[PDB]
């Protein structure tokens, strides 16, 4: 276990496991923004009880976001509740405010929930089979870009930020939003008891 | 008040004798005064039990050494 | 008004029939017990303690002791001298012994720790 | 529970006394302190007599 | 249970205080150190006066 | 993580001892130590960890003490507090308050001065 | 003396000499020296009935009959002065063969050294 | 009287065997003598449990050292 | 046939303390001492020494937590475990598992930071 | 409660004995130091 523990420390921390990976981060105001916000909050309200926040890495957050966008279920930070992707409340990142991180993750979670609803498609009929096939091709096209982003992350040679990834995915995210609306209208808006011909 | 105290002490002595408590007049009077003065009855009972246990241990040691 | 500690020490000396020097371990034990936090007594109500003592004596077929307890309780209630009747009633109930049950002669084995 | 508490308190008192006696027996520079005081008195007497 | 917890804390405190007192009474070689210093000064006086 | 400048648990325990005893913190040192020991002692889990169950228990206790008006007031205050959402640990505070409720009819068992005898 | 008898009993049960059972003897002396609340039942017949019910509960009807016979024999022999106490002790020490013995973890041996 | 004591001890040993108490004839006789002298059965049971735990620890130590 | 060196329960307990604390065994010495004190203490018999009774108690407890699906799953897993026959002490392991179950519905009474004072 | 009490009393006794032994162990050195310094002074005097 000693060699395995050394690797586990050097192969990326178990933060993705519910075990709290404490990682060293710079205490610089620009780098300790979470810590500075915690200090200000701690200083400001005598009624303020500090909630337990999980510190997550920006690279780890990016990877989990890509996995969500890749359609992975059972993420640790983003939990799927009633088909809605929900962020675990006790998550914090060093460089983001809990509210800011929550807003960005909420937008990402809304897109993930849309994908998840689209991801659940069974193809029971010829027309539904064609729609599923087209959806699969679209998801393939999206997964291609997601895999390329993951590869660029894996190379780790260059600083890739969540904003950079979001900007890269902006056209794909817009296409996904349009597709989600179109799919909702074409299929989700279709009453379940409608005849397959009528659907 | 003195007559009432005497009557109470006699009643307590009779109760102890019927119950075979082994308490004498002085010990019963001291316990009554302590209880009237607000002493916790559990503490008083523990003290009485400890004194009785000490008397029994001394009697057992005297009977084993004799 | 002898202090309760001095009164308890005198009571122990009188009950055991030994000098203070021979009861030093017992005196220390008594002081520790009295100063130790004890769980609340089984009954802290004067009327409830009297009723429990009467019921226990009747259940044990000790009618004479039940009558004596009822008479002593009536006398105590009517005299009105004691401020904390519940404590005395609880003590008397806790110290009651069945006269029919032959005193369990303390096995000589207790002497081993006496030395 | 009350009986247990009372017994524990009695045992605590007995144990405290026994521990005091045991420490007195094993710590016991007191005999050495008395012998040092005696040697001090004897040296003082030898100083007064000289 | 609450009474038991409080009693246990009280008993622990009492035992700690008793141990402190016993160690103060029996460990206290300070008297022996003072008597040894006294015997040294008295022996020095007995040597100077002889 | 909004940690209110919470004066250390030691300062709070000392202040509590001083307040309860009516003596200065320096004069409540034994009481402060006792408080620290009690807080440090392992306690059984509280009877109720549900805010509403604790409120209901407090109401029931007040009714048993023939304080039905006080029971209704407690239930109303609990409803108001739950809607207010100001307290972070409603279940713990409600359980504490219920445990600390006193029947005015049951004469406070005045801690006998005798407890001081063993302190020496 | 009863103390020597208890020490010998400890030595016999443990299979060690009295000097080797000093800690167990001390533990026994401590247990006996503790103030115990009055026993639930000081009546020989009530203790016998509780023992019989406990033996029947373990589906040991033959063992229950054997216990009743042994109690009758002890009562007729008249050697024991406190029949209720002995019957209560025997009831308290009975073990159910059906309830798998909670094997004392080898870990208890770790602290013996 | 001796025959009665022997019969009582044999009956007690048989009861212990049927109940799987683990008591031998000597231990049973010692327990009977202690009970006749007035020992509290609850205290005796607690003492017996502590002695049994000590005996089991001693047997485990003897089996580990052998 | 050299049965993998399952280090003696003392060594296993030390490793467990180190693993639980996430510190080396040397860093868990106070915790190791506490564990040794607990292990050397006489423990009461487990509430249930019947494999099926313990399994039924676990199922009932899961149902009490409104985890009826989890109660059924527990009963099925218990049946499977009984059929597997790998565990020698089914009653002890079942009692342990029952003792280690946690109710997700009961909001954790957040252990006051003050408990850490006694850990040292 | 009785089982707990008996176990606690046994543990208290064992712990008291262990503490006594530890204090005895932690509380001959003086004698050895005296002997060493005496040896040293005798050696110095003889050599001188």
């Amino acid at each position: 276990p000693d060699d395995r523990s050394w690797l586990e420390h050097h192969v990326v921390h178990q933060y993705w496991t519910a075990r709290p990976s404490q990682f060293p981060h710079s205490l610089h105001l620009h780098s300790n923004l979470a810590a500075v916000w915690d200090q200000h909050l701690y200083s400001s309200d005598p009624l303020y009880v500090p909630d337990d926040r999980v510190l997550v890495t920006e690279t780890q957050v990016i990877r989990e976001t890509l996995w969500l966008l890749s359609g992975v279920k059972k993420l640790f930070i983003f939990q799927l509740i009633d088909g809605k992707v929900t962020v675990r409340n006790n998550i914090i990142v060093t460089h983001l405010t809990h509210s800011c991180l929550r807003s960005v993750l909420e937008q990402i979670a809304a897109y993930g929930q849309v994908v998840f609803r689209l991801q659940e498609t069974e193809a029971p009929f010829r027309t539904y089979q064609a729609f599923m096939w087209a959806l699969y091709k679209y998801f393939i096209s999206f997964k291609e870009e997601l895999a390329e982003i993951e590869k660029c992350i894996i190379n780790n040679d260059t600083t890739i930020t969540l904003a950079i990834v979001v900007d890269k995915l902006a056209p794909r995210l817009s296409q996904l939003k349009v597709l989600h609306k179109v799919f909702s209208t074409g299929v989700a808006e279709v009453p379940p008891d409608t005849r397959n011909v009528v659907r | 008040n003195l007559n009432a105290v005497r009557e109470t002490m006699d009643v307590l002595l009779e109760i102890s004798r019927i119950l075979n408590t082994g308490l004498d007049m002085e010990t019963l009077s001291i316990c009554v005064r302590l209880c009237e003065q607000g002493i916790n009855p559990e503490a008083l009972s523990s003290v009485i039990k400890e004194l009785r246990k000490a008397t029994e241990a001394l009697k057992a040691a005297e009977n084993m050494t004799s | 008004q002898k202090s309760p500690n001095v009164l308890l020490q005198n009571l122990c000396c009188r009950i055991l029939g030994r000098s203070e020097a021979d009861v030093a371990q017992q005196f220390q034990y008594a002081v520790r017990v009295i100063g130790s936090n004890f769980a609340p007594t089984v009954e802290r109500d004067e009327f409830l303690v009297a009723e429990k003592i009467k019921k226990e004596l009747i259940r044990q077929r000790r009618e004479a002791d039940a009558a004596l307890f009822s008479e002593l309780h009536r006398k105590l209630h009517s005299q009105g001298v004691l401020k904390n009747k519940w404590s005395i009633l609880y003590l008397l109930l806790s110290l009651s012994e069945d006269p029919r049950r032959q005193p369990s002669k303390v096995s000589s084995y207790a002497t081993l720790f006496a030395q | 529970i009350v009986n247990l508490q009372v017994e524990m308190i009695k045992q605590f008192h007995m144990q405290l006394n026994e521990m005091h006696s045991l420490l007195e027996r094993y710590s016991v520079n007191e005999g050495l302190v008395a012998e040092i005081e005696r040697l001090r008195e004897e040296n003082k007497r030898l100083r007064a007599h000289f």
